[PDB]
């Protein structure tokens, strides 16, 4: 069970750890988060009490190193940093725990929500979408644009999601125009699965990461990517059976976790209506269709 | 964006453009079968591809053989239209290729855009205009060449005959849309107006009669009366 200690909390802030969150008051004696489950990627995120922008966070995996948060008063944010000195870190964490200055990652034993949302998400794939190779953790925020968004400006601070464009030469074989446009199986199975992702696990990893960035940061480009990757499977007549059964599980837990009050901005009417009611896979997503119908029947 | 009343003069500038109308590509008669069910029988169709500046019509005849053993024909018809339009552009020398293609129906946008991915500089545009190009099959010589076709065939016409010798494209296009709106609203009356005077003939190489400028004014007047008289014949207004 790993720990992300904090130097201090000099500014009032809502702190998120995965699907949990808690309010810290300006100069509250808060020294971090303990009992973080090993074996999964985690996100720690921030929203300053004084700012309706400034919404940002760090993807990390405690197996890759010792990570702490320290407020930077020049750049005005909580920064993740790696501590390379193992014994200094262990001694800092031990003091803070003895003085009970750390909140406990509040996981219910019965509860597989976080595993279900991150089943295919790997830190090494996150680091290729985010790109800051001097750090073992990845910064994301509300405003970061995707490579696709920038094609339609600063490349260093972009989300490098796989570009998906249904009206592109990549998506459409010469002489198979109607076939490839109405049935995206070629584009899904040959171009994207066999060609770019190599396997369904990498494809699902990027889909899950896109969803989490959309939900935790309200990142518009991540939301567009999540919907595109769903629509590309739903618009394919030929999908491996295991991929369809797994997609149904992935989307079920994403819809289950979505805050009710964000379903108006985070869910695209056209995509969901197409996927559940018109597409080739309209009868393949039983769990996802039942939760969407019971939770968001207006959207549809 | 969309071609409308606001941006009408753009049709007669010096940027090569084509209108594409797919309304006569897939044509059927609906009939009863022996068992009292309903069936369709396809007849020959055509793509109507028109340069509004020059009058140059590229009439691609769609032979019923194209449909043999195919499903979802109303959907295939749009993709077939897009394939033929893309093949026509590819067949033209670069300096004759259109800069824009305007589709008379919005359902043609995606099929044409996907067939023309190789031509990123050619803009594919819808129109807000309600163009009467469906009545092309009311022009006897165009109807005749479509119905007699025994195979796929491209036939090349000037839909303005020799009018551009005396009038501008703007006026020629206005005269064409008036004639086609009339034919579309009341084909019998419209044809009566065009052929009533036996002294005025159609040249062998023309589609329309050889009217003097004064005779065109009279004809155009009779066409506008027919259109309003039919609009008061239908609407009780
Ligand atoms: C279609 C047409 C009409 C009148 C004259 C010549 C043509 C053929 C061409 N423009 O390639």
């Amino acid at each position: 069970m790993n720990t992300v200690p904090f130097t201090s909390a000099p500014i009032e802030v809502t702190i998120g750890i995965d699907q949990y969150s808690f309010n810290v008051k300006e100069n509250q004696p808060f020294h971090g988060i303990k009992d973080i489950p090993i074996g999964h990627v985690h996100v720690i995120h921030f929203q300053h009490a004084d700012n309706s922008s400034m919404r940002y966070g760090y993807w990390f995996d405690c197996r890759m190193g010792n990570f702490y948060i320290q407020y930077d008063p020049k750049d005005g944010l909580y920064k993740m940093m790696e501590e390379r000195d193992g014994a200094k870190f262990e001694n800092i964490v031990h003091n803070f725990k003895e003085r009970q200055m750390m909140v406990s990652y509040p996981k219910i034993d019965e509860d597989d929500t976080w595993y279900n949302l991150t089943e295919f998400v790997q830190m090494d794939k996150i680091r290729k979408i985010v790109r800051k190779d001097e750090n073992q953790f990845s910064y994301v925020d509300s405003s970061m644009t995707t490579v696709q968004e920038n094609e339609l400006s600063d490349p260093a601070h972009s989300l490098n999601y796989t570009v998906i464009n249904f009206k592109s030469r990549e998506a459409i074989r010469p002489g198979h125009e109607m076939e490839d446009f109405l049935d995206k199986s070629y584009y899904l199975n040959t171009v994207m699965l066999q060609g770019i992702f190599k396997n369904s696990s990498n494809y699902f990893g990027e889909l899950q990461f896109a969803f989490l960035n959309a939900m935790f940061f309200g990142n518009y480009g991540s939301s567009l990517q999540w919907h595109a990757m769903i629509e590309l499977i739903c618009s394919s007549a030929t999908v491996p059976k295991h991929m369809l059964d797994k997609l149904d599980e992935i989307l079920y837990y994403q819809i289950k976790t979505l805050p009710e009050q964000y379903s108006d901005i985070l869910l695209n009417e056209r995509v969901w209506n197409i996927c559940l009611y018109s597409s080739f896979q309209k009868n393949s997503l039983h769990n996802t269709e039942k939760i969407m119908e019971n939770k968001y029947p207006e959207l549809l | 964006g969309a071609m409308n009343s606001s941006n009408y003069a753009e049709l007669f500038n010096n940027d090569i453009k084509l209108f594409v109308d797919d309304t006569n590509v897939y044509r059927v008669t609906v009939h009863k079968t022996f068992e009292g069910n309903v069936a369709t029988k396809a007849i020959n169709g055509c793509i109507f591809t028109l340069n509004p500046k020059t009058g140059h019509l590229f009439l691609k005849i769609i032979h019923t053989s194209v449909w043999a053993g195919q499903k979802r024909l109303s959907q295939l018809a749009k993709w077939k239209t897009a394939e033929e339009v893309s093949a026509l552009v590819r067949s033209l020398p670069k300096e004759e290729q259109p800069k824009q293609i305007i589709v008379t129906r919005k359902a043609m946008l995606d099929p044409l855009e996907v067939h023309m991915l190789d031509f990123p500089n050619i803009a594919i545009r819808p129109t807000e205009l309600r163009l009467p190009f469906s009545a092309a099959m009311s022009i006897d010589k165009l109807s005749d060449v479509v119905m007699k076709a025994t195979e796929p065939q491209m036939v090349l016409f000037n839909i303005y005959d020799d009018w551009l010798d005396r009038i501008s494209s703007y006026t020629a296009f206005s005269r064409l849309t008036l004639l086609l709106r009339a034919l579309k609203t009341n084909e019998e009356s419209a044809k009566m107006i065009l052929l009533s005077d036996p002294t005025i003939t159609i040249k062998s190489y023309h589609l329309w009669p050889s009217f003097t400028d004064e005779q065109w004014i009279t004809i155009e007047s009779q066409m506008r009366d027919l259109i309003l008289t039919e609009y008061g014949r239908k609407y009780n207004v």
